[PDB]
């Protein structure tokens, strides 16, 4: 029961840190903004600071209160 | 006026008793690059393999195996002595290649006769994606 | 001392003046209320 | 070492290996035909980044067999 | 073989050739700027691409611009 | 008189007017800040006197004055130990009872729970147990009283107040000329003269008529309110010879030569003081006379304004050999129009002193009751350790930035440092060599036995019951300087510390001092020692040799000392700078000491510490070091895991602290790797990002936000790395050895 | 009783804790004369720590199944069952000096872009006018919601972007 | 014990997306590089300029979440 659950997650988180890495081959090697005029797809690189800024936010209001609770505790 | 001078290896080389830092057997079978300069008097430059040597009044006759330790010689030379070298280029079977000031005057300086290469009549964001630069026979930069 | 008034406007020593403002106001609030986990009445 | 220490200290380092490669009585003999070049800036990434988590993956893999399996 | 594209917002401050310790960039006449200079780049063979050309161009998003290609023995920069 | 007084009268109006603009300094930062890397470069380029200006005596003048700044500062810090020795500590119940009080020092307020770091140490006393060792100073200086304390602390914030007198006199209204700070002849006749000479020969004035009366009538044993004031023995010649008998006879040994009659309160004896474990005081005393002797003869060296004495330029310039050259000519004209040159040597050996001092003090214990307490032998050690360590680096930092800087190519021709350049590949290759091959077969040794023993052939193990690797030489010392008293050195006592063999000191029923038997487990150890020290010194002597050029960069000093790179043409020219090397360093000097601790720490516990029954005396970890540091498990185990339960489980006590900077420490350490691997242009796009939604609310701040250089990155990096690092050896170390020990 | 809890004031092994705590104070006393001040200090830690107990059953804080005072941070809960003081009143007594933070070093970067270099007044702080726009932004939220109306909170698409 | 360690994953969680979300999002170009898409996916640096530019390619702005990912797993 160990070893089947911490191999099916380091492999899922593998499997998962790769989409976003070939995610981000698809806007270099194929992406195409005159095929891709105004779609859902160019709206993410539109508002892309929006996307930043705001898990930039999550993450940083998650750490400050979740180490800090555990530091007071 | 000015056409592609020549060498003699006959010209002395300065006064230096010799680094590891030198030539290797890369020398020996691919290139090495020779540099002249006429020095006025005799003072004492750094060789840029490390140390110092003294350079002797007239022509100075030195060898390394870059093209940055021949040029970073010069720039040593021509900022604070204010002499005028240049470097070759030695093959090893006897071929020599003229290199530094390569139409006469440096390259900072406009010679309106040297052809201007590499440059793109565009704007460095005016380049085009790489979807469509995709499947160039090799991988190839959109600025191509 | 004009000039000196400066220096103590500066960007450290105002903070490290309000710093001393800020947890000298805290520690005096927890000394002469002990240990406040909830908000009592 | 991959990750803290980069491509530079290590070029020069090698380009003493060098020297003492090529001037050594005995192993002139030998030379190498690939040049001896220092780990590129982004295979230092890849390289410092599988030996960090194949040193991670069997750490705890370790840690994790043998405490359930240790006492039980 | 390092390829180094420059562009046409260059201004001819020829700040490129003299910070390019390999001689890859020298200067040649264009008539878009007030120094009547562009630069070019004639001897990328002998470019390693250590960028100090680009590090010292004044023009906002630069105007000079080297792309790391395949690296030869003089693109590694080797006295071996 | 070419030795002489020169200054110059007010170079320099007091004035805040200066203060009202940051960034004054320098022409690069006095037109204020655009961008956030103004206020790294503020605090980065303060003190970089000679980048300032090009004048070098404005840059001595600068660095004359904050000396005093710096020694101002150690006024106030030691008075601060006085005055926290005086007003919240147990010096008074800890001289009459120094076996189970424990030294407190430092008392905190009771506001959030805080006060249970008041732990009870002792002797009607709670506050946090001190291990810095000051109150064993204090018996030795024969205090006995918190008046002298007191007294002495407010003497040191006059002092302080002096010293912050003298460096802005010496700046602002009497600053030395340029040739002032050239006469390193009239430096050293005065520094080896009146500092070291007259100051140990003062100090053992202060031995001889202060210290030795009063640590005779504590360990004869005499209440400390009952001793009489060290005054009254001066003043009284009749106290004086009550207890060394030959105080009657006055000077008249010393001058008519009848110096054997002064045996009595200078002595030879050695070995330690058994009432009290330290070294004996009278030994001591003896030393300072002898050593201030020796000083002040050698401070009347060099030649100043009369034809007697020796000159540095003709000391150095005749040197010469069939080998080098030149030989030293030049070397006198560099260490003399050149601080950063003065500074590498002087950082070296003072580094290197800091280490002697950690090594000679737990051997030869110099202060009462200083053994026995674990916990200040553990600390004085390793905090000594480490301050060397960091001064050894330094020396390999500013002599680098003397070949990057102040190197002159003219003027060096063929000495001595001309040619360690022409063959600095012959250098690195050759230390490349032998640090390869201390990395094998000594780390390889580890591998070994941890192989074969998980392979159960511990018969095939590299211990003592099996292949034996005796340190053959370090054995035949011990057995040579323990017989040093026979015919040797025949008018020792004892042997000059007991390491070397012989007998145990019992103070309180704990070992003071037993001796050490070195194994093949202290053999690998101590190769250990020499592998890390020769790859930190092919690091920074790398980036020394290597500052100015290479085959990689040849123009590297005009690109300066601390650049990050060359960019990535070439391969890629990370990290080749001489900033970057000495950067490298620190890793393996953190490295290098970190075993040096660990092997004091569990060498000790094994074999040296420990409560002693006269029946059959244990040690604090069983015994256990040669049967266990053979493998990596062994220092995992019993060394990083079993004597971490004291480290781990200290809450609700007053160790409690060291427990949270245990877990404090693993987070700034591991903070810093955030730094150490990430780089700049990551950050730098993070920060448009969050630039963008500060735009988007219009709080778009006017110092614009940028990621941290390259270089900055890698010494905030570094920097976070250490204090993550030492700090939770510290807290390790300490809360380990206040418990058991 | 919310979530499988109980009353601190309820529970036994709180109680149970609070008499552990007590012994090792006492026990930690015990070294000690009765005049003494590190006898003192043991006392009065006592009377804070008596008192904690006292002060956190008083509130009616939830213990479980450790004995310790267990949090309730829901709306709903915590409004319906009398525990709004445990989350519910510091998030809105936080939020309040947060914002107030935020808007007193809004108001003083708003009012010095408009100057010869505000660099010069980061660096320096005006302290005269930033004292001033500290007193004065204690009813922030009050002149937030009147700026959030306009449009003058948000800056539009004048700001900087790459490749959209 | 369960609160703070859910709140750890939910920080780990979107600390490895905003590295990822931002490697895909600004493999084109930043202001910092705002033709990165010419260079392609993975490439060491621009160099020492701009103020310096280590790990600015989208492959170094994946890399990072590889250390922020063995985390959070
Ligand atoms: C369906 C699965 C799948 C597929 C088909 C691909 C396919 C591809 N990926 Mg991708 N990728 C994946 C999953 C996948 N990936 C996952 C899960 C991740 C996250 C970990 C990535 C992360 C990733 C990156 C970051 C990049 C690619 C790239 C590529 C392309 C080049 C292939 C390459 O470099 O191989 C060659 C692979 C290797 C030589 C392996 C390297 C060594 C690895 C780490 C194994 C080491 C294990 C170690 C030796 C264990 C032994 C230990 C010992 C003690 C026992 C190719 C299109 C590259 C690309 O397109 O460039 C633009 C690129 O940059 N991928
Ligand atoms: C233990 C190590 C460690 C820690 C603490 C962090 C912390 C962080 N990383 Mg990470 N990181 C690490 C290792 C670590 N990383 C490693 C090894 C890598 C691989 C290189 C990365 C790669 C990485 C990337 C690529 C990114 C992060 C991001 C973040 C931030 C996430 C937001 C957050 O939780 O803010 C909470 C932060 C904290 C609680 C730390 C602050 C500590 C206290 C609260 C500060 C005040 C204490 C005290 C007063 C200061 C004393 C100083 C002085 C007064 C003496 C945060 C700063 C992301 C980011 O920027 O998001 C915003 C991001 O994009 N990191
Ligand atoms: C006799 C001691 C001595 C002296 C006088 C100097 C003097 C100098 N060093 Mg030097 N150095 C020393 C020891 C010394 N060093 C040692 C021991 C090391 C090895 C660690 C170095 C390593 C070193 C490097 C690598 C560099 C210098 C540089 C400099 C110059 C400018 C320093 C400056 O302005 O920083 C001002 C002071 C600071 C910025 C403070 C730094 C903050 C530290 C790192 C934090 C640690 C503080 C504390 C221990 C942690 C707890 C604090 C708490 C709040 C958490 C100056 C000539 C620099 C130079 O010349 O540039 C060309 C440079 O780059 N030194
Ligand atoms: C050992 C501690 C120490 C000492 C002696 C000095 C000494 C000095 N610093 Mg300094 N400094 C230090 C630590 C120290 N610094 C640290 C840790 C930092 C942060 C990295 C700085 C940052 C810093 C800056 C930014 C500047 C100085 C400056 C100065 C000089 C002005 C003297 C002055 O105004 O004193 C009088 C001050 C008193 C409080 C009087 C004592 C009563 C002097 C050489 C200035 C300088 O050299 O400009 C030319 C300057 O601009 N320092
Ligand atoms: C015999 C005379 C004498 C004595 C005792 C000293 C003592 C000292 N010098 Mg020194 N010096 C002397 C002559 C002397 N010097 C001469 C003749 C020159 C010119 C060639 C210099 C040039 C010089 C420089 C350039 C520097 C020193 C420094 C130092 C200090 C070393 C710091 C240390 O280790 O802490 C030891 C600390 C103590 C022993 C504490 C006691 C301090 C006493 C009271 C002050 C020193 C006595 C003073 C020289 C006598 C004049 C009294 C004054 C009122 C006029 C130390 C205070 C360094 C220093 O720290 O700068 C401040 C330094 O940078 N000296
Ligand atoms: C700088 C250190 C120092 C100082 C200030 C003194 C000062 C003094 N010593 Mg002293 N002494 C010293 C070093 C010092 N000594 C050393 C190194 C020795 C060993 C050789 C002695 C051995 C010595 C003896 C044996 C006696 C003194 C005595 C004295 C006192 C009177 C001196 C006299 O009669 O003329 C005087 C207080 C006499 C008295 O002292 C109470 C006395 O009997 N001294
Ligand atoms: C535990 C981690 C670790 C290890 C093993 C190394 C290893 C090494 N570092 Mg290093 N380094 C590290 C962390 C580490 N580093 C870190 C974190 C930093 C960051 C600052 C650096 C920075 C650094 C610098 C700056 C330098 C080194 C140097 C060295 C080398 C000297 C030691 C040597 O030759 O011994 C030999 C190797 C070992 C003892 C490793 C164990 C191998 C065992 C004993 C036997 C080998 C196995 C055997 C062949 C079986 C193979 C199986 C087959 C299937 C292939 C070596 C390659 C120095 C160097 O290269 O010059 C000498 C140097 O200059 N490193
Ligand atoms: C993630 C959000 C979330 C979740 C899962 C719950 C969950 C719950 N709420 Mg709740 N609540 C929330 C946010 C949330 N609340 C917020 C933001 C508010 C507004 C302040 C409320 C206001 C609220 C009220 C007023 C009530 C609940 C009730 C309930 C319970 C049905 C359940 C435990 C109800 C309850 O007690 O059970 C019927 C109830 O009366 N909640
Ligand atoms: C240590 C053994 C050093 C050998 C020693 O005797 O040095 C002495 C010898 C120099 O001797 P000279 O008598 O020429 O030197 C006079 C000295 O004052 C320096 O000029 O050094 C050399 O031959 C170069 C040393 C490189 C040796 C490096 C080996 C490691
Ligand atoms: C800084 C100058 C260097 C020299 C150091 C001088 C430091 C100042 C010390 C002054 C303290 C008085 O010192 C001196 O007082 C008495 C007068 O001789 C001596 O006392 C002695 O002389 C008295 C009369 O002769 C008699 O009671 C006894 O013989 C004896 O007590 C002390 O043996 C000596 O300590
Ligand atoms: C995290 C990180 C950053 C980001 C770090 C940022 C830029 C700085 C961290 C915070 C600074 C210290 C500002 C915080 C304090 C300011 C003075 C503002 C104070 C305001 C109140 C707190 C008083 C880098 O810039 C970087 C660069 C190169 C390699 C690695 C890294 C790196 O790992």
């Amino acid at each position: 029961q160990a070893a089947l659950y911490t191999h099916h997650q380091y492999i899922a988180g593998f499997i998962m840190c790769g989409a976003f890495a070939h995610g981000a081959i698809f806007f270099i090697r194929d992406y195409d903004p005159e095929q891709n005029k105004g779609n859902v797809l160019a709206r993410m690189l539109d508002h892309k600071e929006a996307l930043i800024s705001h898990l930039s936010w999550v993450s940083l209001f998650l750490g400050f209160h979740t180490l800090g609770l555990y530091v007071h505790n | 006026a000015w056409t592609v001078p020549t060498l003699n290896p006959d010209t002395p080389s300065p006064i230096f008793g010799g680094s590891t830092g030198g030539l290797l057997r890369k020398a020996q079978t691919e290139e090495f690059y020779v540099i002249t300069w006429e020095a006025k008097k005799e003072q004492i430059f750094e060789m840029p393999t490390g140390g110092a040597a003294i350079m002797r009044q007239g022509p100075n006759l030195l060898k390394f195996g870059k093209k940055e330790q021949c040029l970073a010689l010069t720039t040593q030379l021509r900022n604070k002595f204010k002499l005028t070298p240049c470097f070759y280029r030695v093959f090893p079977d006897g071929k020599v290649q003229y290199l530094h000031p390569a139409d006469g005057v440096y390259p900072e300086k406009v010679n309106a006769g040297r052809v201007g290469a590499n440059q793109n009549m565009r704007r460095i964001g005016q380049n085009v994606n790489p979807i469509k630069v995709k499947f160039s026979g090799r991988m190839m930069s959109p600025a191509e | 001392m004009k000039d000196f008034t400066t220096y103590l406007s500066t960007a450290p020593v105002i903070a490290t003046i309000w710093f001393t403002f800020t947890a000298g106001l805290l520690i005096e609030i927890n000394r002469y209320f002990p240990d406040p986990l909830v908000f009592s009445f | 070492m991959f990750l803290i220490s980069w491509r530079g200290y290590w070029q020069e380092l090698i380009e003493t290996l060098v020297w003492a490669h090529e001037k050594t009585p005995l192993a002139n003999l030998v030379y190498w035909k690939d040049k001896p070049v220092a780990l590129s800036i982004v295979q230092a990434r890849l390289v410092g980044l599988a030996h960090f988590s194949v040193g991670y993956i069997f750490t705890y893999a370790a840690f994790l067999i043998a405490s359930t399996s240790g006492r039980f | 073989a390092h390829i180094v594209k420059i562009y046409d917002t260059c201004i001819g401050c020829t700040q490129c050739v003299r910070a390019c310790p390999l001689d890859v960039l020298e200067m040649v006449p264009w008539d878009g700027c007030k120094a009547s200079q562009m630069a070019s780049a004639p001897r990328t063979e002998d470019c390693v691409g250590c960028k100090r050309c680009e590090t010292a161009c004044p023009t906002d998003f630069l105007s000079v611009r080297v792309y790391l290609g395949s690296e030869s023995t003089r693109s590694m920069g080797l006295s071996y | 008189k070419k030795v002489k007084i020169a200054v110059d009268r007010n170079p320099v109006e007091t004035s805040f007017e200066k203060w009202a603009k940051p960034g004054h300094f320098s022409r690069t930062l006095s037109k204020g800040p655009n961008t956030t890397t103004w206020i790294w470069n503020l605090h980065a380029d303060a003190h970089d006197f000679d980048s300032h200006t090009s004048d070098l005596e404005e840059i001595s003048r600068k660095v004359f004055s904050a000396h005093f700044g710096q020694l101002g500062i150690i006024f106030i810090w030691l008075s601060g130990m006085y005055f926290h020795g005086a007003r919240f500590s147990n010096y008074e119940a800890w001289l009459s009872d120094p076996t189970h009080i424990k030294p407190s020092a430092q008392v905190v307020w009771p506001i959030v729970g805080q006060e249970i770091l008041n732990g009870d140490v002792g002797g009607g006393f709670q506050g946090i147990q001190i291990t810095s060792g000051f109150f064993q100073l204090w018996r030795a200086s024969g205090i006995t009283s918190e008046l002298q304390l007191y007294t002495t602390a407010i003497g040191g914030l006059v002092m302080a107040a002096a010293m912050f007198f003298a460096g802005w006199f010496h700046y602002h209204k009497a600053a030395p000329k340029l040739e002032w700070f050239q006469n390193v002849e009239s430096m050293l006749n005065h520094h080896l003269g009146g500092l070291l000479g007259l100051g140990s020969l003062a100090w053992a004035g202060h031995q001889i008529h202060v210290s030795l009366p009063v640590n005779k009538l504590l360990d004869a044993g005499v209440d400390p309110k009952e001793i009489p004031l060290p005054h009254d023995l001066l003043l009284n010649r009749a106290i004086m010879a009550d207890l060394y008998p030959s105080f009657a006879k006055g000077i008249a040994p010393f001058f008519t030569l009848n110096w054997s009659e002064y045996s009595d309160f200078l002595t030879f004896k050695g070995g330690l003081n058994p009432v009290t474990g330290g070294l004996w005081l009278s030994d001591t005393a003896h030393h300072h006379v002898a050593i201030a002797v020796l000083f002040l003869v050698a401070g009347h060296m060099y030649r100043t304004n009369w034809g007697i004495g020796h000159s540095m330029k003709e000391i150095l310039e005749a040197h010469r050999g069939p080998f080098t050259g030149e030989g030293h000519v030049g070397l006198y004209e560099i260490l003399t129009t050149s601080w950063h040159a003065q500074l590498a040597i002087n950082l070296a050996l003072f580094g290197s002193l800091s280490i002697i001092v950690a090594h000679h003090m737990y051997a030869m214990p110099p202060y009462p009751y200083l053994a026995t307490d674990y916990g200040t032998q553990l600390s004085l050690f390793t905090h000594h350790t480490w301050i060397g360590g960091f001064c050894i680096v330094g020396a390999g930092a500013h002599a680098a930035i003397f070949m990057v800087r102040d190197y002159d190519p003219t003027n060096n021709y063929n000495n001595l440092l001309d040619r360690v350049i022409r063959h600095r590949d012959a250098i690195i290759s050759h230390l490349n060599w032998v640090c390869i091959f201390l990395g094998f077969h000594s780390f390889g040794l580890y591998i070994h036995n941890d192989t074969m023993s998980a392979l159960g052939r511990p018969q095939d193990m590299f211990s003592d019951t099996a292949i034996q690797l005796q340190p053959v030489f370090a054995q035949w010392i011990q057995n040579t300087h323990f017989l040093a008293p026979q015919l040797t050195a025949p008018n020792a006592l004892a042997a000059t510390s007991l390491t070397w063999g012989g007998d145990l000191v019992a103070v309180g029923g704990k070992v003071a001092m037993m001796p050490i038997s070195l194994g093949t487990s202290d053999f690998m150890v101590h190769h250990i020692h020499a592998f890390t020290i020769h790859v930190t010194v092919l690091i920074l002597l790398k980036g020394v040799l290597f500052a100015r050029s290479s085959r990689l960069i040849p123009d590297k000093a005009n690109l300066g000392f601390r650049f990050p790179c060359d960019g990535p043409g070439r391969g890629g020219t990370c990290q080749v700078s001489a900033w970057d090397h000495v950067f490298l360093g620190l890793f393996w000097m953190y490295n290098s000491l970190s075993i040096v601790i660990f092997h004091f720490s569990w060498k000790m516990q094994s074999d040296v510490w420990g409560t002693v029954t006269a029946s059959g005396v244990s040690h604090i970890t069983g015994g256990n070091f040669a049967q266990s540091a053979n493998t990596i498990n062994g220092w995992l185990r019993d060394f990083l895991w079993a004597q971490s339960s004291q480290v781990i489980q200290s809450y609700g006590s007053a160790l409690s602290a060291y427990g949270l900077i245990f877990l404090g420490a693993h987070f700034v350490w591991a903070f810093s790797l955030m730094f150490l691997f990430s780089g700049r242009g990551y950050w730098q796009e993070l920060i448009e990002s969050i630039v963008w939604a500060h735009n988007k609310l219009k709080v778009a701040p006017a110092i614009q936000p940028r990621a941290l250089s390259i270089t900055q990155g890698r010494a905030v990096g570094v920097a976070h790395y250490l204090l993550g690092g030492i700090a939770t050896t510290w807290s390790f170390f300490l809360a380990r050895i206040i418990s058991v020990g | 009783d919310i979530a499988g809890l109980t009353p601190c004031s309820e529970s036994k092994a709180y109680a149970k804790l609070e008499k552990k705590e007590l012994k090792t104070l006492e026990k930690r006393l015990k070294q000690y004369e009765a005049d003494s001040a590190p006898a003192v200090a043991l006392k009065a830690t006592m009377e804070r720590t008596k008192a904690r107990f006292a002060n956190y059953a008083k509130a009616g804080l939830l213990c479980g199944n450790d004995g310790l005072p267990h949090l309730i941070a829901d709306p709903g809960l915590a409004l319906k069952y009398g525990h709004a003081g445990e989350v519910f009143i510091p998030t809105f007594g936080f939020l309040y000096v947060a914002g107030y933070i935020g808007y007193v070093g809004r108001q003083y970067l708003i009012a010095v872009k408009g100057e010869a270099k505000p660099t010069d007044k980061e660096i320096i702080i005006d302290v005269p006018l930033a004292t001033k726009l500290a007193w004065q932004g204690a009813g922030w939220p009050l002149a937030a919601v009147q700026e959030l109306q306009r449009g003058t909170l948000l800056e539009k698409e004048e700001n900087i972007t790459v490749s959209p | 014990g369960d609160f703070l360690v859910h709140h750890a994953i939910a920080l780990g969680l979107h600390t490895t997306t905003l590295i990822l979300v931002k490697g895909a999002l600004d493999a084109r170009g930043s202001k910092l590089m705002p033709d990165k898409k010419d260079f392609g996916y993975s490439f060491p640096c621009d160099g020492p300029g701009r103020g310096g530019t280590c790990d600015i390619s989208a492959y170094d702005a994946f890399y990072l979440a590889v250390f922020w990912m063995l985390n959070t797993i």
